[PDB]
């Protein structure tokens, strides 16, 4: 309802903001790392998660400061060790 | 202290009355056009006794003014020689020798046969495919203009067409050119 | 007809071109010339006793100032 | 020759807090911004970031070097501390020019160990 | 060589070719006189 | 006798009920781009006074099989764009034959060229009188509506180029009336009273700074500099213009091969270090102004030779020159994001220039006197012309109309800046006055009066609060905007004041002479 998080092929995430008003894509931060990221999964408003080709499962935090410069930080990586193609809690 | 500053005073003011072209013809105005103009513009000055001679004196002026016109923008585009001081005549090929020639040096001190001699005055300097210019613009005529400065005299008439010389420049932009390199690769 | 503006270019130099937008500016700097000429001509006529004549005498004085000399007869 | 100088119009009566309008803000920035309590740093950040008030020179100084120095050993400041000072660097309006020896220092303070 | 309030005034301008026809209109010299003409012996 | 203002007044009502203007500022784009849509169509006549008004019997055929032959040979690429253009053409030919109605010319036009749906084409073949089309209540629709093409600028660069040969009159006639193109390029109280107590700024941020000129021939016009504060740029009486820098770079210069201010007499061959002085020596009078590109990539500077020569800083030397009032130039000053530039002269006029053209675009007449000042505003979009008869004007860059016009100096005005926000004006000049005026209201609201002295520059600070006006007098006061407001006076040590700028961070830039 806020943002569009956009799950890149190379890129690891992409947060963009659509507004109502403006009408326009607006990007604003990224990540660091590049993750061949094969899905995604929303547990709450601000952790995104993503899958890997191989098997790497990550769980990114963004900082309350963001323009809603914006790198992003990780909290928990993990591999697994068999390829994993889907997320979801329940 | 501002009150003592002096204000121009308007040329405008002071004008003519009006009780009552040879521009879009492409003519010199003949001895017969410029009859009209003459007795329409004599009549608000109130002259009488229309002559001959003045009218071929002026038409004789006006032959000699463009000329020294197109001397003048000539000048600024092509070489010439002087002869016994401020006389152009050749106005044409480059007979002038380069002076840093040694062979132009003794060829200078000196001064069938005929042609030999043409021959002297032209082969003996210059490149071996001269290029001539292409013709004469609106900026060519506006440049000389401003470097002689002795054709026209008067303010009334060099100040207004020099305004108008202005408006008249141009060249073509980038877009264009790209037109010219369609077509030029179209044909071959 | 005769002498437009062709052939005074070739009375000075054989080999030269005018492009189509010089030739009705010189038109005018003729035409304008002529004013000033005739305006002039005409202010030294109402000179001479109130007005008298367009005299082609007068004429040779006021061309001091163009630094011209016409070959007539004067 | 052309040479560079620059003037003031040292401490040019203006490093001390004496014009009645320092002390009380400076109060509630260093115990009621920071720490404990929450939802109080955006609106903080927001209003400080507008406003430039350059030219005290002191107080930004003091928790850089309070922060770093003395607070090195312990979490949940150091983190508020960043974020406070990353947004003064996104501020057009504060000459940062000739204060970069100050800072950096402490700036390498934070990345070593 | 003088002083005073009034602007001294040559009288002997430059006088630019220009003719007063409507009281605000000016011609240079030329190029509206058939017209002229033609809308003041036929309009009024 | 003596003319009062009732009395112009009313003249002024007088003359707009003899006219009829007894029936607007607003800030909205929208409505004003919707009318610049109403009257950008609203009666469109060029070529309708010069209409092809000749018998001319056998052109439209003999021009239309031209098109046919130039345009469906050796092209492809820029083909598909104007290959549809064909086929309404030929029935707006069809209903210009229908309008004059020939006999056999219209019939032999459609039967030659019938192959260029067809619903259209057996409704021209059935129909040759105009009362026809006007009872077919679809056709008559037809002639009274535009047929729209989306077309790039080139394939309508393509057709510029055709249309202008010989024997094109006649279908150009069609493109003017009946063919519109497009071309496409917890109180929380404490925070309630820092947001007003800390927004109010005695803001004390000067941070002054001052560069100085030590002891030369005394001469010196101008002296700019750059906005990203890596070059300094002055010029001065002997046509010199000496570049420094401020960043200690030791920038070296690239091999151009080919040089201006270099005789290169007959005998040479062309045959293919330090910093902190490199004279640029390309003008012969005096240099009047020295303006940046906001991205320090060139260097405009007229001078007093009628020329305006642009300076390029990948070559080092003169590249561009402008031949253009053929008058002293005055002033000299660059649009913002580097589109376009103007400069005044002494012909009481100042003309609109362009980086792609060498002659003026733009023609603004009406001052009476030379224009000594000259600004864009910041959308550039409007210019303001100032002058010594006491007047100070507002021109458009785009159609080129005065739509104010200030007056209530005493003098010449002397310095001109725009307010950063775009909503108001200052003007200076030999009044030892300051004024602002109102874009939108057009009066003024402010007396400031503290100078002695004539007035040189005027720069707004990024805040738009904050004003800095330089004087001859030795002293630089800045004022808040947002003679009891200024926030102090600088006390003059050196002879006097150049030039003032703000860039960001409330910098201040002097420049003096020693």
């Amino acid at each position: 309802g806020h943002r569009v998080i956009v799950s890149d092929v190379q890129e690891s995430f992409i947060w963009v903001r659509y507004k109502r008003n403006e009408n326009q894509l607006i990007i604003f931060a990224d990540d660091t790392y590049p993750r061949w990221v094969t899905t995604a999964s929303l547990l709450d408003y601000d952790t995104v998660a993503g899958a890997d080709k191989f098997g790497n499962i990550c769980v990114v935090r963004l900082p309350p400061n963001t323009n809603d410069s914006q790198k992003a930080e990780v909290i928990m990586n993990y591999h697994v060790g068999e390829t994993v193609l889907s997320l979801q809690k329940t | 202290k501002f009150d003592h500053r002096f204000q121009p005073q308007n040329p405008l003011s002071g004008a003519q009355q009006f009780v009552a072209l040879c521009s879009h013809t492409m003519m010199l105005p003949t001895r017969g056009q410029l009859e009209g103009r003459m007795i329409v513009t004599a009549y608000e000055h109130g002259l009488d006794n229309v002559t001959e001679e003045a009218v071929s004196a002026v038409v004789y002026a006006v032959e000699n003014h463009l000329k020294d016109i197109l001397t003048s923008v000539v000048s600024r585009r092509k070489a010439y020689r002087l002869r016994d001081g401020h006389f152009k005549y050749a106005f044409g090929s480059n007979v002038t020798p380069q002076p840093y020639l040694k062979n132009s040096v003794v060829a200078y001190n000196n001064l069938d046969d005929a042609e030999q001699q043409a021959a002297l005055l032209l082969a003996c300097s210059g490149d071996t495919l001269p290029a001539s210019l292409p013709p004469v613009n609106m900026y060519d005529l506006f440049e000389a203009l401003q470097v002689h400065r002795e054709v026209i005299p008067t303010h009334t008439v060099y100040a207004l067409n020099i305004e108008r010389i202005i408006t008249k420049l141009w060249h073509p932009n980038h877009e264009e050119l790209q037109q010219d390199k369609v077509h030029r690769q179209r044909l071959a | 007809t005769k002498k437009k503006l062709q052939d005074l270019v070739r009375e000075v130099d054989p080999n030269e071109q005018l492009d189509e937008d010089v030739e009705e500016m010189l038109l005018q700097i003729a035409d304008d010339f002529i004013e000033s000429v005739v305006t002039a001509a005409c202010q030294l006529a109402r000179h001479r006793k109130s007005s008298t004549l367009e005299v082609k005498d007068v004429q040779l004085h006021l061309e001091r100032q163009w630094n011209m000399w016409i070959p007539g007869f004067g | 020759a052309v040479r560079v100088h620059v003037s003031y119009l040292s401490v040019p009566s203006a490093v001390s807090s004496l014009t009645d309008d320092l002390l009380k803000y400076y109060h509630q920035v260093t115990r009621a911004v920071l720490g404990d309590d929450p939802q109080l740093m955006k609106v903080a950040l927001q209003d400080l970031q507008t406003n430039s008030k350059i030219g005290a020179l002191l107080p930004y100084f003091v928790y850089v070097v309070s922060g770093v120095k003395s607070v090195s050993h312990d979490l949940e400041q150091l983190h508020r501390l960043l974020q406070v000072a990353r947004s003064l660097f996104r501020n057009p309006h504060l000459c940062l020019g000739p204060y970069v020896r100050c800072l950096v220092g402490s700036v390498l303070y934070c990345v070593l160990e | 060589c003088h002083y005073s309030g009034h602007h001294p005034q040559p009288a002997s301008f430059c006088t630019f070719g220009s003719r007063q026809i409507g009281r605000g209109y000016y011609v240079f010299d030329s190029r509206w006189n058939r017209l002229r003409c033609a809308l003041n012996l036929m309009v009024e | 006798k003596r003319v009062r203002t009732e009395q112009i007044q009313m003249a002024v009502s007088c003359y707009l009920k003899r006219r009829q203007y007894v029936d607007r500022l607003s800030q909205t784009a929208e409505e004003m781009a919707a009318n610049l849509t109403v009257q950008s169509e609203s009666g469109c006549a060029n070529i309708v006074s010069a209409a092809p008004c000749q018998a001319e019997p056998q052109q439209y055929e003999v021009q239309f099989g031209r098109l046919r032959n130039f345009l469906t040979d050796s092209d492809s690429q820029h083909s598909h764009e104007v290959m549809p253009l064909l086929y309404p053409l030929f029935v707006y030919l069809h209903l210009n034959l229908v309008q004059n109605s020939p006999k056999s010319t219209v019939e032999s036009f459609y039967s030659r060229f019938h192959g260029m749906q067809k619903d259209v084409i057996e409704q021209l073949q059935t129909t040759q009188t105009i009362q026809d089309i006007l009872s077919n209540f679809k056709l008559r629709a037809f002639l009274d509506n535009k047929y729209v093409v989306r077309l790039q600028e080139d394939s309508y660069n393509y057709l510029i180029r055709y249309l202008q040969s010989d024997n094109n009159t006649a279908l150009c006639k069609v493109l003017t009336l009946h063919i519109h193109l497009d071309v496409q390029p917890n109180e929380a109280a404490l925070e309630v009273l820092q947001e007003s107590i800390k927004r109010v700024k005695p803001p004390s941020l000067t941070t002054i700074c001052f560069y100085a000129f030590y002891n030369t021939e005394q001469l010196l016009n101008t002296a700019e500099i750059s906005p990203d504060s890596k070059l300094l740029a002055a010029g001065f009486d002997n046509s010199c213009i000496k570049l420094w820098s401020l960043r200690s770079k030791k920038l070296k210069s690239e091999p151009h091969q080919v040089d201006v201010s270099r005789i290169h007499l007959a005998c040479d061959i062309l045959e293919e270090a330090g910093t902190e002085m490199k004279i640029l020596r390309g003008h012969c009078g005096p240099v009047y102004s020295t303006r940046f590109l906001a991205d320090s990539s060139g260097l405009l500077s007229c001078s007093e030779d009628m020329s305006i020569r642009y300076w390029d800083l990948g070559s080092f030397t003169n590249t561009v020159l402008y031949q253009g009032h053929a008058y002293p130039v005055w002033d000299l000053d660059i649009s913002p994001y580097s589109l376009y530039f103007a400069s005044g002269s002494h012909d009481r006029t100042a003309r609109l220039w362009s980086f792609d053209r060498t002659y003026p675009l733009r023609i603004y007449a009406g001052h009476l006197a030379d224009v000594d000042c000259v600004k864009f505003h910041p959308n550039s979009n409007y210019l303001a012309t100032g002058s010594t008869d006491k007047t100070v004007r507002l021109w458009s860059a785009q159609q080129g109309n005065s739509v104010r016009l200030f007056t209530g100096h005493r003098g010449p005005v002397l310095s001109l800046a725009f307010s950063p926000n775009g909503k108001y004006l200052a003007s200076a000049g030999e009044d030892q006055r300051l004024k602002l005026w109102d874009l939108a209201s057009g009066t003024l609201y402010k007396e400031l009066r503290g100078h002695t002295d004539n007035i040189t520059s005027l720069t707004f600070s990024p805040d738009s609060g904050l004003i800095a006006s330089a004087s001859m007098d030795n002293s630089v006061r800045v004022w808040d905007i947002r003679s009891s407001e200024l926030v102090g006076v600088y006390t003059g040590q050196m002879s006097n004041v150049l030039s003032v700028q703000f860039m960001a961070c409330n910098l201040l830039l002097v420049t003096g002479i020693t």
